[PDB]
């Protein structure tokens, strides 16, 4: 038979990361680049259709315009390699490859997103510069879910409040924020750590000077 | 699956025409890439003119501008309009189709005969 080899059926990518999945077909001498089909789908969405040496854009789902290619220099080693840019939980699926090259033969490839809570903005407000009551909050977004563990520059943990909203920014990504309330002195130290439930990531928060640019 | 019965093959002298036809019946798409490819007395099989579903045709060097691959989706009927024939025309001409519907699959006719008498 003529079969498409598939060297891995299960890709494990990185939110945001370009991912290759990569079909092997045979190919003897040079290619009938007339006579090679090339399909690629992900569940009900075409992403590319090469037909005839050339690719069939008004076909492809719009989720994948701009960000999917098939590699064409690849084509000529027996390789039909599609690269998608720009990966988020929306490409996550079965993958199938069709290729027609002396027969017809296609392979299912499982792709899995990983969304980690690896970028954290911060923001240090006092509450009341007497008492030295400052409010720290950290933010990240992920997918699964992730508590906030606050720990003092002693690594002893502290209670903060966590609020875990849909992303609006984004779709089946989290929104997790959490907001620590202490009486705390400039150059002191805190750590928010998020810690996905079922991976550390880990903020540094310094404790800036009272703000003399202030209201009564 | 998908039956393919090609016809209008025949004798025909140089200069001269046909049409063939091939029936497709069963699980097809107008998605459905279609293809005439021939073969002479112990030579290679060798694509003559391919279809995408876009309608967008490539055809073998030595048929350019002389057959024409045409579709009816509504009739499920591929053609091939063959002028300026030549003996070396001569070949059975086999319908060739790649299913997508229910699995990815390609689909032979039986082939029609064509002969070109000088
Ligand atoms: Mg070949």
């Amino acid at each position: 038979m003529f079969t498409v080899t598939v060297p891995k059926d299960l890709y494990v990518v990185e939110y945001g990361s370009n991912m290759t999945i990569e079909c092997k077909f045979p190919v003897e001498k040079q290619l009938d680049l007339a006579a090679l089909i090339v399909y690629w789908e992900m569940e009900d969405k075409n992403i590319i259709q090469f037909v005839h040496g050339e690719e069939d854009l008004k076909v492809q789902h719009s989720s994948y315009r701009q960000r999917a290619r098939l590699l064409k220099d690849q084509l000529s080693l027996g390789n039909a390699a599609l690269q998608i840019t720009d990966v988020k939980l929306q490409d996550a699926g079965v993958y199938r490859c069709m290729i027609s090259y002396g027969g017809a033969d296609y392979k299912r490839i499982t792709v899995k997103v990983n969304a980690p809570y690896n970028k954290i903005n911060q923001r240090i407000l006092v509450v009341d510069p007497v008492t030295s009551e400052h409010e720290l909050t950290c933010q990240a977004e992920g997918y699964p879910k992730a508590e906030v563990i606050w720990t003092s520059s002693d690594h002893q943990v502290l209670s903060g409040k966590t609020t875990t909203t849909n992303s609006k920014r984004e779709e089946k990504l989290f929104n997790v924020t959490s907001t620590l309330r202490i009486n705390t002195t400039t150059n002191e130290i805190f750590y928010c750590t998020f810690r996905r439930l079922d991976e550390n990531h880990t903020a540094e928060l310094v404790i800036p000077e009272l703000p003399l640019a202030h209201p009564p | 699956e998908v039956q393919l019965v090609e016809s209008g093959g025949g004798l025909v002298q140089a200069g001269g025409s046909l049409r063939l036809s091939c029936a497709a019946s069963g699980s097809i798409s107008s998605r459905d890439v279609m293809r005439w490819y021939r073969q002479a007395p112990g030579k290679q099989r060798e694509l003559v003119a391919s279809i995408s579903s876009g309608g967008g045709t490539y055809y073998v060097d030595s048929v350019k501008g002389r057959f024409t691959i045409s579709r009816d989706n509504a009739e499920n009927t591929l053609y091939l309009q063959m002028n300026s024939l030549k003996p070396e025309d001569t070949a059975v001409y086999y319908c060739w189709d790649l299913g997508h519907r229910p699995y990815f699959k390609d689909y032979w006719g039986q082939g029609t005969q064509v002969t070109v008498s000088s």
